């Protein structure tokens, strides 16, 4: 569905802008998917203001599309993109841990399964320690160990505990030898640099756009299996005002602007970061506000308006290499009683 | 003998081909460890 697609990157992008203005100098790092993903499921919930909110904030227009169609966009979303090669390798999984003696409505729990793969785990929140252990372990198996740590604190008297997760490991077309990886400079501003480990490309031809008016050159490095990453390098101190045009209509220009076009020299830092937020600031000024508050109405899940979001957690790590590239993300929703 | 030199903060976005999901987004500010 191409309202599916354009909706959630419509969500990336004010996600982004909103998890700069955090920290406007940090590395950035999440899974927009992943965070698209968990609160679609969460909807499956809502009713009323609680679950226009929610669905208005994922930038759906409930005009054109209902509350059945994108659920079921959302289900063929999941269905296409579970993918394993010896190419690609690509998870996506969504679980609930619920106070075992929650009583939920056959309806959620079906659905839950139905279009958002999502079992349900009987957790004992007052023994925090071991609900916290069940949570990150399935994270950890989902992830392949590259994220074990999502939840740090939970409240004893949480309900329950929505989870999504997003794992991706893949191979360049054309990947970096590591014979001409050499420490070089990386400035982190016209003042400030650094020695990284650098690896370099000679003589190859990518998609390439020089961007005059927006200061930046952009460039895609294919993944065997139908991935790709697009790279945006603004001019040196341009990031910010680069920063200031990114929109679903700025990367679709970018993508229809690349053309092919030789490459002398490609250099590229080899890294590792990782990032994790806590997301209430940052949902509560993109509109999603009622599922936070005594108002909220959670009933689609117990019937009853009887539960409300506590704390949306978010955590992503991203490893770039020669060979090719890992990534994972993680999101937890965390609900209350009321 | 056009060159493309990642010295300086930049964008990487991971997208599926034929979705055009964005699966991760990401400004590396300083990538030394
Ligand atoms: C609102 O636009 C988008 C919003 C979010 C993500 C996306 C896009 C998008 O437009 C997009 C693409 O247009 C393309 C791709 C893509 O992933 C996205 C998004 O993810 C993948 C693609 O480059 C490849 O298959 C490369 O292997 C094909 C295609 O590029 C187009 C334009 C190129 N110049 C070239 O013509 C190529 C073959 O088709």
């Amino acid at each position: 569905d191409r309202g599916l697609a354009s909706a959630n990157v419509d969500f990336a992008f004010s996600l982004y802008k909103q998890l700069v203005l955090k920290a406007p100098d940090k590395n950035v790092i999440f899974s927009p998917l992943s965070i698209s993903t968990a609160l679609a499921f969460l909807s499956l919930g809502a009713h009323n203001t609680t679950l226009t909110e929610i669905l208005k904030g994922l930038k759906f227009n409930l005009t054109e599309t209902s509350e059945a169609e994108i659920h079921q966009s959302f289900q063929h979303l999941l269905r296409t993109l579970n993918q394993s090669s010896d190419e690609l390798q690509l998870s996506m999984g969504n679980a609930m841990f619920v106070k075992e003696q929650l009583s939920l409505l056959d309806r959620f729990t079906e659905d839950a399964k139905r279009l958002y793969g999502s079992e349900a785990f009987a957790t004992d929140f007052q023994d925090s320690a071991a609900a916290k252990k069940l949570i990150n372990d399935y994270v950890k198996n989902g992830t392949r160990g590259k994220i074990t740590d999502l939840i740090k604190d939970l409240d004893s008297q949480t309900m329950m505990v929505l989870v999504n997760y997003i794992f991706f490991k893949a191979k360049f077309e054309m990947p970096f030898d590591p014979q001409d990886t050499h420490q070089s400079r990386f400035y982190l501003s016209k003042k400030k640099y650094v020695m990284v480990p650098m690896m370099s490309l000679h003589h190859l031809t990518i998609p390439y756009f020089r961007d005059e008016e927006l200061s930046c050159t952009v460039v895609q490095l294919n993944y065997t299996g139908n991935a790709s990453a697009l790279f945006i390098l603004p001019d040196q101190d341009k990031m910010e005002e680069v920063e200031a045009m990114l929109s679903q209509e700025t990367l679709s220009r970018f993508f229809e602007s690349l053309e092919f076009r030789e490459i002398g020299e490609l250099y590229l830092p080899k890294f590792s970061i990782s990032r994790d937020y806590n997301l209430n600031d940052i949902l509560l000024q993109l509109g999603i506000e009622e599922a936070f508050t005594s108002k909220a109405d959670l009933s689609g899940i117990t019937g009853a308006r009887n539960l409300a979001v506590s704390q949306v957690v978010h955590k992503a790590v991203l490893d770039v290499f020669e060979e090719g590239t890992e990534a994972s993300a993680a999101t937890a929703l965390e609900v209350l009683f009321q | 003998r056009t060159i493309v030199r990642f010295n300086r903060p930049f964008l990487m976005i991971i997208v599926d081909n034929f979705t055009w999901s964005i699966f991760f987004m990401s400004k590396v500010t300083n990538p030394k460890q």
